[PDB]
Parts: C-alpha cells; structure tokens; sequence
C-alpha cells in the first residue's frame, strides 16, 4: 500500500529529528537569536545563508548541511543575478519544502532534518521578524514568535510559551532561551544572532568570553 | 582615472578620483571606483567602467560565499589568489581593449606585527601579481604622477590622518598633470573618496574630512 | 525499550521488521510470577545469609530471569495479537526471529 | 527492510573493522605520533595528506586507500585553487564524513575502514594538535589525546588512557604507543610523525636504524 | 548512521 | 546474505585455478627464474611486463591475458608519462591487486586466475630480487624465494622448501624447479628468466636446443 | 632578468637578480625569481612574470603530488620530464608573447659519484630540454654576458663558497652590460637571491652572505 | 544458479553443433584442403580470412558467418596498420578465442558455432601447415594433422586417423577427405585449398568440372 | 528455458502466417511472375526492389512491409556506393535472412512474415530466374521453380507441381497461378511481373483491363 | 502469454472507443460531410489535415488530438519537402496505421481511439471520395459509402444503409446522418465538410446560422 509505505517514511524521518539535539530560535528587540545545545566545536547547526536571512537545523548532519550548501547557493545565484535586496526569507523557505517535498517522495530514504529560516528587517528598517519552519516533508509553517527544532519540542515549547516577551533584550532573551532549552555552559551551546542594526551582514556568532557575560 | 594606497603605522589607506571619460568628453563627475569588499579589503579598479564594476561586484560575492560555506575567510593569500585568476581570466577582454586592473589593498589579521599589518597588491593585465614593499601604489592614467608624488610626500605620512592628507594630495598632483583625472569640483562640492582599513576594519572616510584637506591643499599652493 | 528487552522481531509482507519487547506480551500472571520469583530469591538469601527482608536486586534479578526463561519460546501468544498487529501495520507477517544474540586486510 | 539495511551494513563493517590490525595516534610535545602494526614493506596504512595534515586507516586495505587517494586529491585542489594555509584537517575529516556517508547508504558494500585525520600547527606557530576519527558511516569525533583504531580497541585505549603523559617526548609517547598497542620490532612497526617544527612538510617516517634508536 | 546534530 | 555470496565466489575462482597447470618462480643468483608447465607452442603463461619486471599466471587463459595485456598497457604509459626506471614491480603489483578486487565484487564472474609479478634490480646495481603473489580477490602476498600458482601448490612448495639454495646457479634452480614441479621435456615446459646482467630489457626466453643443454 | 646556475665540487648552486621591467620602466625592485621546489631541486624562470611565478607553483604542487600518491620521490629523469611537458604546454601562449623558459638545478641522491652529482638543465620554448656539461648555464635578457663572465671564472670554482662567489660576479657583469637586469642595490640593500644544493637538499643562502660577496666585487673592480 | 545455467548453455551449443553438416580440414603437400558437405549454392562455410590464413566452420549460419565477417574485418585493418606478413593464423585464431568466450559468458545465447583457423607458408618459403579449431567453450585446439567440425565427428575423425597420409597429393587427399565425410558430388560439396604455392593470395576454390576431375 | 521460448516464437510466427493471404511465385518464359490474393487497391504485397529484383512476402504487412522498405534502402545505398549491376538478388536474401534472425532472437515478438525475394537476369544477357524463400527463423531456401507463401500452402504447391512447364508463356503461367491459387477476378488479384526484356528496371504490374485480357 | 496481452488490450481500447460519442462520414455530391455528437465549443472531434484531406476520430480526447497533431506535422513536412499535391490521404492512413501498430504492442496502454482519415479530388478534378477507417489495433479498412467511430455504432450503421444515396445534396446527406446518428441542435453538433469545389482548402465548418438553415 502506497500510504502505509508514506507512513513507514513519515515515521522513519521522525524518529531520526528525536535523536538529534535541540535548537530554538526566537524573535527579541535586535531581531533574532538562534540557541542550539551543540557539544562539538568545529559541526555546526547555525548558519548564514544571505545579508539578513539566516538558517538553524535539527538532525541527521550530512543532509542538513547538504541543504545549508544547496541554499547558500541558491541565494547567492540569484543575489548575483538580480540583486541582494530581491532575496527574501521567504524565497528561500519555499526552495526549501519543494526541496524536500521532492527528496520525501523520490529519493530511497527521506531527509531526517527539520529547518527553520529566519529573516529580519534591513539596516535603518522596520519590519517584524519572520520564522520559518520547513518540515521533512515539505510542511511550511509561518511562526510569529518562535520555533523549536529537533529532540522533544514539547517541554521546550511550553516553557518558551511561559517565559516569551517581545522586545526582550539580548540577554533576557539568551535567559529564557537557555532555560526552555534546559526543560548547559559557552562549551556546549552554539549561539548566533540576526542582529536588525548591522548595516548589512546581519548574522554573527556569540561565543567565548562575550558568550560568557551575556549569560 | 588614478587610484592610490599607501600604508601608514597601524593601517591602509586607499582613495580614487570621481571622473569617467569617452575620449575627449567628460561623462561621469561622481563616478565611485573604490569598494569595500568585505570587512578587511578595498579594491579599486582602473579601466573600463563595465568591466571594473562587474570585477568589483563578482569578487566580493566571492570572498564573501566561501566564508559563509567553510565558516571562516580566505587568509590574505587566498584573496589575492582569487582575484588574479579573476584578472587573468579577463585576458582576452583586455586585448579587445575591455581592460580593467585592480589595485588591493587589506589588512591582514593574521600578521605577526599589527603596525605592520597593511598590506597593498597590484596586478597586471596578464593576472601576475606583486606585494608592495616601498608603502605605497597606484593604478590608472595618473599613476605616474601620483607615485612620483608619493615618493617625496611619504616621510610624512606617520598615522592615519596624516596618511590621508598624502592620498588626497598625490591625487591633486595627479589630475593637476592629467586631463583624464578629476580634481576636486570646488564649485559641485564633490571630492575623491577614500576608505581606512586598520585593525577594527574597514570604515568609508566622511565626505567632509575629505572637503577640508582638499581645501588645506589648494589655499596651501595659491 | 532498550537493546536486553528485544524479545522478537517481526518481518512483514512488505520486509519491514518490527522489535517487540515483553511489553507488548505483559500479563498479570507474569506480574505474579515475578513477585514469586523475588520473594523466593528472598527466602534463599534469608536461609543462606541470614539477614532478613526483601530488597529492590530481588526484583530485578527476578524480572531478568523470568523474561530470560519466556523467551525461548517464539510462540507462547494467541493468533489474535497477531492478527492485531497485521491490522495495525496493515502487512502480512511472515516471519518471525529470536534476538537470542574476505580478502586485503590491513 | 530500511531497519535491516541499518542494522546489517553496520554488523558487516564493524566485524572487517575489528578484522585488521591496530593502528594508535597520539599527541606528544613535537606533535602527533602515528604507530600501527604493519607487516608488509610495501602496504602502508600511514601518510601525509597536506602540509600539516597526516592520515592514518584500519580496515580493508585498497578501500581506505582509494580513500587515502581521494584526499590527496582533494587538499592538492583545494590548494593550489586557494592557498596551502587554508587548507585545515577539519575541511579534510569533513569530506571524509560526507563520503563515508554517501558509501554506506549508496554503495552495495560499506566500506570496511576507519580513519583518523591529525592535523598540527604551522611552523612558529602554537596550537594544540587536533585528531579527528570518522567511521564506515560517516560519523566524526572529536579526540584530544589520541585516537586507536581497528582490531580490538579496548585494551589498546585503557592502557594509552593510564600511560598518557601530554607534552611526552618523542621516545616516551613511542614507548607509551608500542606497550598499549601490545596489550614489535621495526619489522613489524610503520611509525611515522607529524612533527610541529618542520618549515613546511611535517609529516616524517621513523623507519629502520633510526626507528631501532627511538624504541 | 549515528551522525544527528 | 553479502558475505556468504561472498564465499560462494571464492570457492568458484579456487576450482578454476585448482583444475589447471602449476607455474613457479624462484631466485636464483642471476635474478628471478619462471618454469611453467606449459604443451601448447602459441599459449604462453610467462611474460615481459617492463624493462625488469616479469611476469606469471595460473588459471583460465582469457582472464590473465586480459590481465597481461592490461599491466603492460600501464606500465608503458606510466614509462612513457614519467620515466621507465619510475615504473617498479611494486606498482605493478598493487594495480592488479585493486583490479581482481574490483573485478571479484563487482563483476558477475570472478577471475580465476593468480598472478605472480616480479622484480629484478637494474643494471650493474645491487639488490633482492621481489616476488609478489596477487590472488583472484585482491590480496597480495611479498615473497622472499619463490612463488608456486595453480593446480595443487602443497607438493611442490614443500619439495622447493627442502631444495631451494639462495644464489644457485641457473641449471641448479632449474634441477630444482622442475623437480618440484613434477611433485617434463622442452615441448611442455615454458622457461623464461629475468636475468639482472642484461643491459635494459631483462626478459629473456629459454626455448628449444638452448633450453634442452640447460635441462 | 638574469639567472645563473653552476656546479661545484659537491653541490649545485643557483643565483637570480631581482628587477622587473615594463618597456624602459623600472616597474619591480625585489622580485624573486628563484624557487626551491622541492628538497633537491630549484627552478629558476625568465620571461613573463604571470607564466613565470604560475610555472614555478604548479610544477612543485605536481612533483610533490606524486611523491604523496606513491610514496616516493621520482627521478631526475622523470622531473625533467614533467617540467618539459608544462614548458611544451605554453607554446601557444609563448608564441602570443607569454614566454616563459626554466633553468632546472638539481642534486641527484640516486647518481653514482657524490662530487657530480650536481645537475643543470635548460628548455627552449619547444619543450625540448638538454643536460649542461660545461658546469654552468644562464638564462634571461643577461645570458649571454653571464656565460662569457662564467667561461673565465670558473677555473677558481672549487667550494660551495667560491661556486657562490663566481655566481654573484657572473651577475653582476650581466647587469654591468643590460638594463633589464639589475645589479646589487647598496642603497636600498637588495641583492641578487641564492639557493645552495647538496647532499643535504636545498637552503636558501641568508641575505648577508651575499650582501659581503657583493661587497667585495664592488671594492674590487673601483 | 549459473552452474546450471551454464551447463545448459553447453549442451544446447553442443546440440546445434551436432545438428549440422560436417567439415574437414587436412594438411597436404600443396598445403591446407577444406572439404565441406553443402548442398547450397549461395551460402559458404568455408573462406578466405587473409593472405595466407582459410578459415572453416559448422554451427548455425548467421552467426560464424558473422564470425567470418568480423575476422576479415580484423586481418584487414592489421593489415593496413602494419604489414601483410604481420598478420598471422595464430592471432587469428586467439581473437575468435576471447570472442566466442566473451560470447559464451555474456550474450543471452551461447553461439552454437566451431570454426577452424588454417595457415601455411609464404611464396617460396618453407613451414608445415598450421590448424587450429576454436570452440564455443572459447578453448583453441592445435591440430597437427586434420580438423572435424559439426556432426557426428567420431567415424569421420577415425576414418580419417586410418587414412591420413603426409605429403599426399591433392587428388589423394581429396579421395581421403570425401571417403572418410562419407562415414557426395560436385552439386554437394564445397571445395576448396590453402595451395602454399600461390604468389600471394593463398586461398583458391576448386568447383565445377575442375573438381569434377579431381575428385 | 531456450527450448521453450526462443521455440514459442515459431508457433506464435507459424499461426499468423496462417490468417494471411496467400502469394505464388514462378518462373515463365519471360522471367518470373507474382500472383497474390488481394482484395485491398492500397496496400499491396509485391514489390520493386532494384532493378532486376523483385520481393513478395505474407503476413502481418506493418511487418513485411517494414521489411520492404529496408530492403529498398539496402539495395539503393549499395547500389550508389558501388554500382547497379553490384546489387544481386542473392545479397538481398541473406539481409532479410540475418535481420529475420536477429528479430526472432531478440524483439518481444517474432515477426509473422514469409518473404520471397526474386532475381531474373539482364537486358540481352542469359541466366535462369533465382527464387529464394526466406521464413521467420532466418533460414532461407533456394527454389527452382515456384515459391508458395502464406495461408494453407499444401494444395496450392501440390496443384503447382502438377501444372508447373517451364517457358510456359505469360498467360499460361497466369492460368496456372490463379488455378493452383484456388485450390479470383482483377479486383482481388496483384498481380506482376519481372519481365527478363526490360532494358533496365523489370519490374511490372498488369492491372486492369492488360490483366482482364491475360486472365 | 502474447495471446491473453493481446485478447487484454483489445478488450479495453474496445471499452473505450464504445465508451464515447458517435461520428458518422459519408460521401455526398460535394465532396464528404463529417457530422459528430460534440457537446463542448473548445474540443472537436473533426479536423483540416491537409488541403484536400479531413479527419475525424473517436475516443479518447488527448490521445485523438495527439495523432491529429502528429499527422498535420507529417502531412506538412512531406508537402513542403516534395509538393502539396502529392500527400494523399492514402499516405495518411497508412502513417495512422504503423503508428496504431506500435502504440498498441509497445506502450504501456494503448490508444482508445477510432481514426477516419477523408480525401476528394482536386479543384475542377473528377474523382470519387475516399474514406479509410483506422481501429486502435492498426488495420485500415476502405469505405466506399460511409464510416461510423464511437459508441453504439450498430444501430447507426443499420440506419445509414437504408437512408444512404449517392449523390444526395448538402442537405438531405445533413438530414440522413443527423437522422441516423439519433438512432440534436446547433448546441451539440460539429458538422464540416469536404467540399471539393474549393479551390485549394477544402475543408469548411458549417456551424451557428449557416448549420442552422442546413438542418
């Protein structure tokens, strides 16, 4: 049976996000924070993909990171090709379910990944945050305040649901972020931010020292 | 067009003039040849206007992807690597008289010594490169000019500012021997523009600090 | 559901496997049985040592030994879990297997 | 079965992995010290893949060699495409991951290998030596004292872990390697270093009456 | 494949 | 399963090679000696491969010639691209070694044959003379005195075990290799050498009267 | 340009200066023209500085590359092959004005006698390549007068040290005789770049050895 | 199984084989005699291959016509490539050894053919007569005297043991031939020779009144 | 199973040969004569090849007819790469013979055709008419007199055997066709012929009232 | 099996064809009249092909219309390659035919379609309408009167035997197949015809007003 065999994929796929470590991404006055419980150093799960798009995954890493490089180059083809200004968040999430709408049907084993695309406003602009969460299937959701990916989302999205505040600063935010995630030290936590006021490459990473006096 | 770099304690400094001609008439009074190609390069181009600005675009898009794939930029050395391949493939272009060279200028953060750290690389029609050691480059039809100012102007180049006061300088000598080269328009307010590379990065010098040196210069010489 | 509870494996129609552990074959007898088991255990440790009551290693060395004596047998279950499962996997089970347990190399 | 494939292709490749002989890598003061138990004269199971960046396998001998010349290849393009010093052991273990990957779904048979990519600083340079350990199915771990691969590897780690000295000479971390690899005379020992002082090329054999002085 | 992140 | 496939193609490339004639190969003073046992006068088992490097087979005809002819395909190209003193017996071993690895998992039948390449040291030089054996998986064995391939190999290794005598002249390793293999006149028996005194091409036939005053 | 290389007893030795030209103009003052491409061996290259430098780094990446697969170096024969099949690559480029022609100085490990085991080696633009047994050979715009200055010194080559002496001298006549090739700069104290082979591989001579050699001819010939 | 796969393939070219005509071929003083049993006249089983090299065979038409086709298409372009008198039976022989093996392991059908590779000498030149008979196992047979092909060969090859002579005649050995095929006239025979004596081209058909009187 | 499959071909082939019309075949005085059963005045299934070689065939005609128009490529492009005389009736015969095989061999299905291929001689030149009939198998057979193709061949030969006279006349043989034929009126007759007098191409149909007057 | 593939196929194209509406052809004093049960004001069953030469199917509307479109590509190709006058509507049903007769043993299903392929004479030309039926199996039948395609073609067959007269005008042939096709307005009607007094384009659609005063 064609949909018992769909259901033997939709549950492969689950299982494999449950097995990867968790992330969330949420939206704070500066625009938007990426926090992933990541105990390597060199493996990451937050990436920039364009001047004010930026990118956060959950599972297996060899794909994850496969779509990571497929949407670097996407963005980056058409920002070339039309301008930086015309690639939008929103392009990219959608390249994203096709993508994986078309490896969840054709390819032999479906990608165990769960992505979230994140945008925010350009320099001197304003415009709220938007998220975005691409399922394995192909599923686009619009999320207004946060997303959370990979391992058990329910306690992490209940907390979160608890403690969100729009317009927390970047320290608050880091709080509630790490707490939610907890339901861990600058050694095990990978944290980037979209930051609204940068001038044009919004995406940049918090770690070491600086990591430490924010949290 | 005429372009310079000049390295001064702790830093790099590179302007460029505003005019673009075809022959003997003048077609571009604001015309801006030198970008900031990412957060520790500039790069100026003379030449062909298209051809210079596409260089320009393409290569900073380049640096830029290879930094957002492996997480980390180029050392210095890649950069330069990058962009004469870029040179050299423009080859057959050139001949066809379409050329276009740039003049790099960086600062690397990797260097051993920070005073020292600037770094200035130019490139000729066939893609070789050299890395400067007297401190200081040009590139277009004033470059002549504008080294042979430098030379007598660089002893007192000893920081930032004073390095920029030698730039805008050299360029003044420049267009006042060439027709091809833009002065400073008193009359339009438009200036050469400039940008200071030092160890916090790469930072576009304010029009105004720009007008006032320009205005030191030509009282000094009236 | 960890690796030592893996009592069978099922192979569908479609050659899909599925683990099922003793979970899936509970009973309140076996329930019975392993509190028998313990408080046996307890009397041989009251006789030999001395020292009376029951303790927690009881019931765990109970329960390994009874799902290690009910696993030798593939089939101790009615045919009706069987058609239960089929129904809910909606494949024909057609095999059934115990978790009992050349060149150039450098 | 998509369970089978899994768990069969994994008991396949970790049996030729136990299947082979022994080899350990570990950090001492000059570096990174490579000793395997290697009969043959000819058949190496240790080499250099760039500048500072060696490479040792365990497993079916023509695989990780076709291995071991895939990334000779790659850091050789890589390097004359960009610059010898951007070429890193972390860019190295990466591709390795991805194509152990792409083998164990892919291909009929896994490959039956285990590799440890090492990398150390630059001449005049200080950092600490970094030894990487990627698995038939594109696994990548992280090791910051010594990584011991094929055969049986317990013994051969708990006595590295009780004997482990950092900053050991190069005499003492041979002698420290040839006792945990036993738990050989230069007939039957391929050692090689990545020694941190050389100008360029660090990678070096220790062989014949040289190898007979330090052991 | 015991590779998640 | 893969792996008792995998034993069903062993045992089929032994029959083939067991129900055949035997080849040896040994060292003597003046370099490397091949007597095969050999009826036809156009089918030849015994062949130049390089400048030094010889070469024997065991097995169904089509396949070692295919062989044959492959290796010399290589080393000419290798000879002609860099150099001929570049090309040794080592690199000729270790191709065929990936080949009838390739050849034994990925095509339908494997390659009954067992090869033997072998290497003297170049004109007015000094060094061992090398035997390597290549068996029809991929395997390849470095030999110090000799090589026995093909039909029953018990016997006749043994009676060489006992007779074999390091820098025998050429009539006496030809006594002892045809006594061991008879464990026959000059229309069954194919002799070559790779006689190290040779200027360049060490190949060198022994047929007809020459072979009959010799025997 | 201008690039010497002669045999002493024991070794090999291989000397270039440092100006780069465009036309009549005095374009570099430092360039370095001599590589060590590998443990025993340097490869000096005239002609276009693009094709020049690019030679040079491709053809010690191939020579090592193969080192890396096989485990072990190839022979001079065979290193003298693959760098005259790179040169045989540029004809096409060479006859469109991209010359480029290596000078190939060697220590054979492998050769029989150690006191000549020393190597030379030159290429035409055709690719052919013939083996020096006259003790030395030059090549660039100097060439010529470097050879006729070498046939009379070389009498007195009998060390590493007077092999780097005769070298220097030969030099400095080149550039006594050309403008495109210049000599040792006492001002700016730029000298001619020097790479020393022997039995133990290849090291660069230190500036101030040659700075004395320099000296001395200098002192000699006023 | 393909160890009973091919076993099948053996027999039913065995069978083919034997369910057709049959053909000599004999060594005499003029040189190489084919003597086929062929009511056609239009379709051939015996031909020239080269110069000096005839070329016999029984089995199914279309296809060691085939054969023939491809070997004219062989000797021609060796021919051209080197010279003439490069061309040789031998390799002749050998290629349609590895064709018919190729064949034999890979086409859905075995060829049902066995064909006969002939030689003689030169113009003025002296060497005996060569035979050689490739079979559809791809094994090649050097035949000192005569060679049977299709059919029932037991009566004709003991017939022809009994009254082979060397050095016969042309006429004697076209008595021997037809007698011991017999174990047919001009309309049923096909006839032709190897005549060694010819300046160039070798092969010469002898039908009509000329055989009439010969036979 | 050979025996079965590549045989079920020929029943499957034999029956649709049956459901067809049937052709004769046969030679007069003037050349040779084609009489088929016809009721269509589109398709036809007696044809021009080449100049002095004529084709009729029975049976699925998308077949037999695909046939007749490669016949006429062969023929024209041997024709112009050669010359006119060069193309023989007999070359024409063993194409169909050898594609008729192949198809039978390898196509899904066998194709039901039965093909005659007939050749007369030259202007002012002297030779008898060659009929061949080539069958579904490849085998193809050299008839003296008169060929007989598709539907119930059994009373339509023998009644052909009784009334056949060779250099019967133009009309006689037509009495003859049509009477063993019915063992029919011009408008469901094709009839033509290959008349030996035409100075070039000798084909030539007889419709209409020409054919009324005959018949 | 070939017979039960084929007994299958036949069945269901047959459930196609009788599956669908009925159109009727038939000759009158004009030239044609093709007259279609055609619901839809976008999708006609009755189509121009080539100057003098109409067509007209049932079925199934894509596959129909993809031979519609295929057949004008060929008739325009031929009659810009040779001339216009010499594409006929023989040729047409013919192409209709082989390609009926390999969609039908080729592809996965084949075509539910009933071709009618009309021809009439040239401009001030005499010359009786011809009319050839194509079935989906790909044998073609010529028409003297009338062709019926689609649904119950039996009682509209019946009818038009009786009704049909040669010669019969516009009007009354308009009223005897409206009349038999019943056995409907200028709302469910595709009329056109074949009218032979065109200069050129014979093909002409009476449809609105015009069709409304014709019947």
């Amino acid at each position: 049976s064609p949909e018992q065999a769909m259901r033997e994929r939709s549950e492969l796929a689950r299982k494999g996000i449950a097995r990867a470590k968790s992330v969330v991404a949420l939206a704070y006055a500066g625009g938007v924070l990426f926090v992933a419980e990541n105990p390597s150093r060199s493996l990451q799960k937050i990436s920039e993909l364009y001047d004010r798009v930026g990118f956060a995954a959950a599972g297996k890493f060899n794909e994850f990171d496969n779509l990571r490089r497929g949407g670097i180059q996407f963005a980056d083809t058409r920002g070339y090709a039309y301008d930086r200004r015309d690639v939008t968040g929103r392009q990219l999430a959608n390249v994203y379910a096709q993508t994986l709408g078309t490896i969840f049907t054709e390819q032999a084993k479906p990608y165990e990944v769960e992505l979230c695309v994140a945008e925010v406003a350009h320099y001197g602009e304003t415009k709220r945050p938007e998220l975005y969460r691409i399922t394995y299937d192909g599923s686009i959701a619009d999320e207004p305040h946060f997303v959370v990916m990979g391992g058990t989302t329910e306690p992490i999205a209940n907390a979160l649901k608890e403690s969100y505040a729009e317009n927390a600063s970047l320290t608050d935010a880091l709080r509630i972020a790490v707490a939610a995630l907890r339901a861990l030290g600058v050694a095990s936590l990978e944290v980037a931010v979209l930051d609204a006021n940068r001038p044009r490459r919004a995406f940049r990473r918090i770690t070491g020292s600086a990591l430490q006096a924010l949290l | 067009t005429t372009i310079v770099a000049l390295k001064y304690p702790g830093g790099v400094v590179m302007a460029g003039d505003r005019r673009s001609t075809q022959g003997n008439m003048i077609s571009g009074r604001d015309v801006r040849k030198v970008y900031i190609t990412d957060d520790y390069t500039a790069t100026g181009i003379a030449g062909t206007a298209a051809v210079a600005v596409e260089f320009a675009r393409l290569y900073a898009v380049e640096l830029e992807h290879y930094e957002k794939l492996e997480g980390v930029p180029l050392t210095f050395a890649g950069k330069i690597n990058r962009l004469a391949i870029m040179v050299r493939g423009n080859l057959a272009a050139a001949m066809q008289g379409l050329l276009a060279l740039p003049l790099l200028a960086g600062y690397d953060i990797h260097a051993s010594d920070p005073q020292s750290a600037g770094r200035i690389v130019s490139f000729d029609a066939a893609g070789g490169w050299n890395i400067e050691e007297e401190g200081y480059q040009a590139v277009g039809s004033g470059s002549l000019f504008a080294k042979s100012s430098m030379k007598k102007l660089y002893s007192q180049v000893t920081d930032g500012d004073s390095g920029l006061r030698v730039a805008v300088e050299a360029l003044y000598d420049a267009a006042d021997d060439d027709s091809a080269t833009g002065g400073p328009d008193l009359v339009r307010g438009i200036f050469p523009t400039a940008v200071i590379i030092d160890a916090d990065g790469a930072v576009d010098v304010p029009e105004s600090r720009i007008a006032e040196l320009a205005r030191a210069i030509i009282e000094s010489r009236s | 559901e960890i690796d030592d509870n893996r009592f069978l494996e099922v192979t569908y129609a479609n050659g899909d496997k599925e683990v099922m552990y003793f979970k899936d074959f509970n009973s309140g007898a076996m329930i019975q049985n392993v509190v028998d088991r313990a408080k046996k255990n307890a009397i041989k440790s009251v006789l030999e040592t001395g020292q009376p009551g029951l303790r927690i290693q009881h019931l765990l060395d109970s329960i390994v030994d009874e799902f290690a004596e009910n696993e030798d047998l593939p089939n101790t279950t009615n045919p009706d879990d069987w058609a239960r499962i089929s129904g809910k996997k909606g494949e024909r089970i057609v095999y059934i297997r115990t978790l009992v347990t050349l060149g150039q190399y450098l």
